[PDB]
DNA sequence: TTTTTTTTTTTTTTTTTTTTTTTTTTTTTT
DNA sequence: AAAAAAAAAAAAAAAAAAAAAAAAAAAAAA
C-alpha cells in the first residue's frame, strides 16, 4: 500500500528514508524534492532535526551523467529549474546559519552542524555543474545575482576561523565542478576566489592538496585570462613549493599533479606570450623570501650557506638541484625532463629573453639533459632529444634579427644533439631523434613562420642548414637515415613527394609542442 | 548485425538454413577470441550482445539459440577470465536461461 | 617474473549548416 | 486625419561529426 507521503513529517524518519528504487528513472522523484523544500519553511519544533536527512537524500536521488540516457537527467533536473525561487528564500540563509555558528569559535567539531553543512554544499555543487541549469539561468539574471552569494561567503571560508579538512574539500570540489562563472560571474568578480589559492588553513592531510591542485586544472582551461594576471601569487605561493620539498614529505600523486598545472598554463600562456615577464621576475630573478611564503618554508630541506643566504638563492637554483636527484638517484628520467621542459618554454617566451640560453649560468640545463643521454635506456636517450621541441620554438618565433651574433649562437646550441647522436649513430633511437627534431626546425622556420622576408631565410641557412647538412649530415654511412634528411629539400623546393594526406596538416607554430612533433606531410 | 540475422532467419523457416547456421555460427566464435581474454571486453561487448535475446516466441529459433549458448559456457569453464569480470560472466547464465525455460 | 607503453575509447571544440528573429513598410481603425 | 496592423528579406545562434588529445587498459619487456 503506497502511503509513505511526499510531505508532512511522515517520510523522514529522523536519521534516514531516501528513495532509491521506483524513483529511479521516473519523475515522481519530484514529491521528495518539492516535499523536502515544504520542510524547510520555518517551524522548527520537529522540523529542526530532520534538517539533516532531506539534504542527505538530495545527494543521494540525483543522477550521474548517464550516456545510457541523458534525458532521465534532463527530466530530474527540469523539476529544479521550477521550484529553484524557492530554494534561494531557504537554503542560502539554512546554510548561512550552519556556517556562521561554524564561523564564531574554534573547538566547534559539533556533529549535527558540520556533518549537515557538508550535505548542503554538496547539493549546491551538483546543481550548478548541470550546464543545462547554466544555460537556462540567462532567462533571469535577478537570480544570478542572488545565488552569486555563495562565492561571497566560501572565500572567507577557506582562510577564516576552524576550516576543517571536510569543509575545504567540499567547497574546493564545488569550486572545481561549478562551470557557473564562466557565464556568470565577471573578471573581477573571480578574483575574490583566485585571491583564497594562496590563503587555506594547513593540514596537508595528502586529500586536501590533490583536490587544491586539480582546481587549478579548472580554473586554467575555464578562466585563462584570469589565471595568467594573477599567476605570481598562487603559483609560487602554494604549487611551486608542493615539487621542491621532494618526494618524502608528501606521496608522489601530489608532486605529478603540480607538474601537470605547468603543461597547462603553458597550452594556455603562449596565447598571451606573458608581456609582464612574471616568469623571468618571480623565478630567475628573484629569491626565496622575495615569493615563498613562511608557511612552505619551514618544512624545506635546506643544506649550507644557502639556509643562511635565501636573499641569494634564486628559484631556478632550487628546481636545478631537485631535477638532478630525479635521475642520478630514483631514475625517475620521464618526470625530470617533462617538468624541465615546460619552464623554459614560459620563461623564455617573451621575446628578449630567448637570448639567456646563451649564458653560462643557464648552460647547466643543457648539462642536466647530458646526464639523462648518457644512460642505457633507448627511449630515456630518444626522449632526451624529443624536448627540444621547445628550443626551435622559442629560437625560431619570439626571435630579433638585430641581434645578429645573438641569433648566430642559438642557431649553433640547437644543433647540439646532432653533437650528442653522431658517435651513436648505429643505434636506432639516436637516427630518430635527428629526424624528429629537424622537421621541428625547418616546420617552424619556414612553415608556420609568415615573417620569413630576405633577412630571416639568410639566418636560417650559411648560418643554419649548411651548418647542420656539412658538419653532421654529409658524415653518416646510414644511408635510410639520409634519404629521410635529404627528402625534406625536396619538399621546400616544389616536389611534394611524401603522401600529404593520404587517409590517416600543421600550419599554427603550436603544433611543434606535440608529442608526434611534425611530419614530411 | 550478422549475430541479429542469426536469430531471426527461421521466421520463414527452412531447416536446410538452419542445418548450415549453427555448424557455421560455431565456427565464428571459436577463432574471435583468439588471444588471452581483454577484461574490457568481458564487459563491452558483453553488455550489447545482450540487449536483444527476443524474439520470445518464434519456436525454431530458440533451438539455435540453445545449441549455441552452451559452446560459449564451454570455453567459460577452460581459459576465461584471468580475474576481473568474474561475477559477469555468469550473470550471462542468469537472464539467457530464463528466456530459454520460459518458452521453450 | 611483474614494469611500462600503445590501441581503443572518450571529450572537447572547430566548421558546417541549420534554426530563427527582427527590422522594414502599406493601408485601415485609434 | 494619425496609429496600428500586415509582410518582405536580411540577419544571428547553436548543435552535430570527426581530428586530435588524452585515458583505461592491454601489450610488451623484464
Amino acid at each position: 500500500e503506497t502511503r509513505v507521503n511526499p510531505r508532512a513529517l511522515e517520510y523522514w524518519v529522523s536519521g534516514e528514508i531516501h528513495g532509491l528504487v521506483d524513483n529511479e528513472s521516473v519523475s515522481e522523484f519530484k514529491e521528495i524534492i518539492e516535499g523536502g523544500l515544504g520542510i524547510l519553511r520555518q517551524e522548527s519544533e520537529d522540523y529542526v532535526a530532520r534538517r539533516f536527512e532531506v539534504y542527505a537524500t538530495f545527494n543521494n536521488i540525483i543522477p550521474i551523467l548517464t550516456t545510457k540516457n541523458v534525458n532521465e537527467v534532463d527530466q530530474k533536473f527540469n523539476i529544479l529549474i521550477v521550484n529553484i525561487e524557492s530554494i534561494i528564500e531557504i537554503c542560502i540563509p539554512h546554510l548561512q546559519i550552519a556556517q556562521d555558528t561554524l564561523l564564531s569559535s574554534s573547538e566547534k567539531k559539533n556533529p549535527f552542524v558540520i556533518r549537515l553543512y557538508v550535505q548542503i554544499v554538496r547539493f549546491f555543487s551538483a546543481i550548478m555543474s548541470n550546464f543545462k541549469i547554466v544555460k537556462w539561468l540567462t532567462k533571469r539574471p535577478d537570480l544570478v545575482n542572488k545565488l552569486k552569494v555563495i562565492y561571497r561567503w566560501t572565500t572567507g571560508a577557506l582562510r577564516n576561523e576552524n576550516s576543517n579538512k571536510i569543509i575545504i574539500t567540499a567547497q574546493v570540489s564545488f569550486l572545481r565542478d561549478e562551470k557557473f562563472g564562466t557565464f556568470f560571474l565577471s573578471n573581477e568578480e573571480i578574483k575574490p576566489i583566485i585571491s583564497t589559492f594562496t590563503e587555506i588553513m594547513e593540514i596537508n592531510s595528502h586529500n586536501l592538496i590533490y583536490e587544491k591542485l586539480l582546481l587549478i586544472r579548472g580554473f586554467l582551461s575555464k578562466y585563462p585570462k584570469l589565471m595568467i594576471e594573477t599567476v605570481t601569487s598562487w603559483l609560487p605561493g602554494e604549487v611551486l613549493p608542493r615539487i621542491i620539498i621532494g618526494d618524502e614529505i608528501y606521496s608522489m600523486k601530489i608532486l605529478i599533479t603540480s607538474i601537470v598545472v605547468l603543461l597547462e598554463l603553458l597550452k594556455k600562456c603562449l596565447d598571451f606570450v606573458d608581456e609582464h615577464e612574471r616568469i623571468y621576475q618571480c623565478i630567475m630573478l628573484s629569491p626565496v623570501c622575495e615569493t615563498i611564503p613562511e608557511k612552505f618554508l619551514s618544512k624545506l630541506p635546506l643544506n649550507s650557506y644557502d639556509s643562511a643566504n635565501l636573499d641569494k638563492v634564486t628559484i631556478g637554483h632550487l628546481l636545478t638541484q631537485q631535477i638532478k636527484n630525479y635521475i642520478v638517484v630514483k631514475n625517475d628520467n620521464k618526470i625530470a625532463m617533462d617538468l624541465w621542459l615546460s619552464m623554459t618554454g614560459l620563461l623564455y617566451d617573451s621575446g628578449k629573453r630567448v637570448y639567456d640560453l646563451t649564458s653560462e649560468s643557464n648552460k647547466v640545463w643543457f648539462d642536466l639533459n647530458n646526464l639523462c643521454f648518457i644512460n642505457n635506456h633507448p627511449k630515456t636517450r630518444l626522449m632526451s632529444i624529443k624536448v627540444w621541441r621547445i628550443i626551435t620554438y622559442c629560437i625560431c618565433t619570439k626571435i630579433s634579427q638585430k641581434n645578429q651574433e645573438g641569433n648566430k649562437s642559438l642557431l649553433s646550441l640547437l644543433r647540439t644533439p646532432f653533437q650528442m647522436t653522431l658517435p651513436y649513430v648505429n643505434d636506432p633511437s639516436a637516427r630518430e631523434g635527428i629526424i624528429y627534431h629537424l622537421l621541428g626546425v625547418v616546420y617552424t622556420a619556414f612553415t608556420s613562420n609568415k615573417n620569413l622576408s630576405t633577412d630571416m631565410f639568410e639566418l636560417f641557412w650559411d648560418h643554419l642548414i649548411t651548418p647542420i647538412y656539412e658538419d653532421y649530415v654529409f658524415k653518416y654511412d646510414s644511408i635510410h637515415l639520409q634519404n629521410v634528411l635529404f627528402t625534406v629539400l625536396h619538399l621546400l623546393i616544389g616536389g611534394k613527394n611524401a603522401d600529404v594526406a593520404l587517409e590517416r596538416k600543421h600550419i599554427h607554430p603550436m603544433s611543434v609542442i606535440a608529442s608526434e612533433g611534425v611530419k614530411l606531410k | 548485425e550478422p549475430l541479429l540475422v542469426f536469430f531471426l532467419n527461421p521466421v520463414s523457416s527452412n531447416m536446410q538454413k538452419h542445418k548450415k547456421s549453427t555448424n557455421m555460427l560455431r565456427e565464428l566464435v571459436l577463432l574471435y577470441l583468439t588471444k588471452p581474454l581483454s577484461r574490457s571486453a568481458a564487459k563491452k561487448f558483453f553488455s550489447m550482445l545482450i540487449s536483444i535475446l527476443p524474439p520470445n516466441p518464434n519456436y525454431q529459433t530458440i533451438d539455435m539459440v540453445n545449441l549455441l549458448i552452451d559452446l560459449i559456457k564451454s570455453h567459460n569453464r577452460k581459459f576465461k577470465d584471468k580475474r576481473t569480470y568474474n561475477a559477469t560472466l555468469k550473470t550471462i547464465g542468469k537472464w539467457i536461461q530464463e528466456s530459454g525455460v520460459v518458452h521453450q
